[PDB]
């Protein structure tokens, strides 16, 4: 019943963060303090839409 | 006593019994329909209450 829609692989292409987990943990506090606005916007969108396909941007 | 007493007593009794018979037939039909469909107060089997659901963020966006 119905056909699922999935974004094309060109829509999932982005410059990945290629640092390991320890590097991320070292600067986790400053990253959370400085980069808070896009992270919070993304997480609110994720919790409200309940759909990974509506939060690519 | 006179015949009118028995006459009218019989008439009242006949009315009462006829009404009771019609009511019994109506009750049987109503019960049959109510059990078949389930849209009346009778035969309302319980379902899960919806007040038990938790509506809160669940540590995972997709619930």
């Amino acid at each position: 019943p119905g056909i699922v829609e999935l974004p094309t692989l060109e829509d999932l292409k982005v410059q990945e963060v290629k640092v390991s987990s320890s590097v991320l943990k070292a600067a986790a506090h400053h990253y959370g303090a400085q980069c808070d606005k896009p992270n919070k916007e993304f997480m609110l969108c994720r919790w409200e839409e309940k759909d990974p396909r509506r939060c690519l941007e | 006593d006179g015949p009118e007493k028995n006459y009218e007593k019989t008439m009242a009794i006949l009315q009462i019994e006829a009404e009771k018979a019609e009511l019994r037939l109506k009750e049987l039909e109503v019960r049959r329909l109510m059990r078949a469909r389930g849209d009346g107060p009778w035969y309302q089997y319980p379902t899960i209450d919806k007040a038990l659901i938790d509506h809160s963020p669940k540590t995972t966006p997709d619930n």
